[PDB]
């Protein structure tokens, strides 16, 4: 039985911009352990980004933690895309931070 | 609690394999296998314990050969217990002291068989090839024996120069930090407020939206997620009509804050005030 990865994108501090921060990461409960995640700025891919040893949980699903330092700016998006056995096509869940105030 | 080792290793044909082996202390990564080298890995200083060099030699000699002797025997087995490529053998097995020891094996991601006292069992639900592999598994009393001495001898003694040795990591207080931002998914005419909680560590933690004193039992509380640095995030949101989100905070409770609450208010821009 195969089991497709849960996605999560958090920060390691609050986004400010011209800061240097963390990006993560974090895939889980997936199973066979065989998985491509890529961390994206503005839709194209980071390069050397680090991860966790794989590991895995109780009900022995796998999970792993992919991660980079970065500087966001107010023009920057940022996501991670996930492939897998159990993915037709590769799935993306972007960071959602606030911009802030939008209208002057 | 205590230690446990684990074991990742996937046959993806005949011909083809990766292995992959780390040690744990209560939830911190401690050790991991280079088997280019067929080295174990100390992560931290203390991971060594007060274990002489040379009796880190023999245990890698012992690892080394227990594992090329496991992948050539499931190899060799393979086709008697249905095993088709690829597939997947995770282990994990450890102790507790003051007490407890395990082994489990699980195959494609279930339970398979596990090591009770002196031998391997089936877990029942696995059937008929499970039994197989337990015959195979039980092939040697001695092999066996000496699995049960590293689960009730060995492996309390490592704890015993370990968690000793590095309590002073696994008993350290990091204060946490917290920010509020705008939930992505709120339904219509409704907000969702989201408060991070970042750099905690060690993991237990408490963190509620607020109205003053009344905790928002709509508050929906996220996994602990793990951060690069060894610390915790949490994300907790809560669902409001906009326009009901004064007078909003989120407050946080840890270890670490020695009672002096992190208090952040849904205010200035995130209102938005005028
Ligand atoms: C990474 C950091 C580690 C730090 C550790 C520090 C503290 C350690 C504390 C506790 C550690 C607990 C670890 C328990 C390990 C469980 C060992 C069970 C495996 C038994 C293998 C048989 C031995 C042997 O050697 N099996 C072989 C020898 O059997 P034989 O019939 O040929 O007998 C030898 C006779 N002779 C003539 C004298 C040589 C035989 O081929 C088995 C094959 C079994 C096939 C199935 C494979 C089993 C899968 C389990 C692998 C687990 C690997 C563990 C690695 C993490």
């Amino acid at each position: 039985i195969q089991r497709t990865p849960k996605i999560q994108v958090y920060s390691r501090h609050p986004a400010e911009n011209g800061k240097s921060n963390f990006l993560n990461c974090y895939v889980s409960g997936f199973h066979p352990s065989d998985i491509e995640v890529d961390l994206l700025k503005n839709g194209e891919r980071i390069e050397k980004v680090e991860h966790s040893d794989l590991s895995f949980s109780k009900d022995w699903s796998f999970y792993l933690l992919y991660y980079t330092e970065f500087t966001p700016t107010e023009k920057d998006e940022y996501a991670c895309r996930v492939n897998h056995v159990t993915l037709s096509q590769p799935k993306i869940v972007k960071w959602d931070r606030d911009m802030g105030s939008l209208v002057p | 609690l205590s230690f446990h080792v684990i074991w990742i290793a996937s046959f993806y044909n005949h011909s083809w394999k990766q292995n992959l082996v780390s040690g744990w202390l209560s939830d911190l990564q401690t050790h991991t296998w280079d088997s280019n080298s067929s080295t174990i890995v100390f992560l931290w200083p203390w991971s060594r314990g007060n274990f002489s060099n040379e009796e880190w030699k023999e245990l890698e000699t012992l690892f080394r050969i227990r594992t090329i002797r496991s992948f050539e025997g499931i190899r060799r087995y393979a086709h008697e217990l249905q095993f088709e490529y690829p597939f997947e053998i995770q282990v994990t097995g450890g102790c507790e002291l003051h007490s407890g020891s395990f082994l489990q094996l699980a195959y494609q991601g279930s339970d398979f068989v596990s090591f009770q006292n002196n031998s391997w069992l089936p877990y029942p639900v696995a059937g008929n090839m499970a039994k197989h592999f337990c015959k195979v598994l039980n092939q040697n009393q001695h092999e066996n024996d000496i699995t049960h001495n590293l689960l009730s001898d060995t492996c309390p003694r490592f704890i015993l120069g370990l968690l000793d040795a590095g309590k002073a990591h696994l008993q350290r207080q990091v204060k946490p930090e917290a920010w509020l931002s705008h939930g992505p998914s709120p339904g219509p005419g409704h907000l969702q407020l989201v408060c991070h909680v970042s750099g905690f560590y060690p993991k237990p933690v408490w963190v509620m939206w607020m109205r003053g004193e009344q905790e928002q039992q709509g508050t929906q509380r996220g996994d602990i997620l793990p951060s690069a640095d060894g610390t915790w995030y949490l994300r907790a949101t809560l669902e409001v009509a906009a326009g009901e989100a004064a007078d909003l905070s989120c407050r946080v409770k840890h270890s670490s804050l020695e009672g002096q609450d992190i208090v952040l208010y849904w205010e200035g821009s995130l209102v938005p005030r005028g």
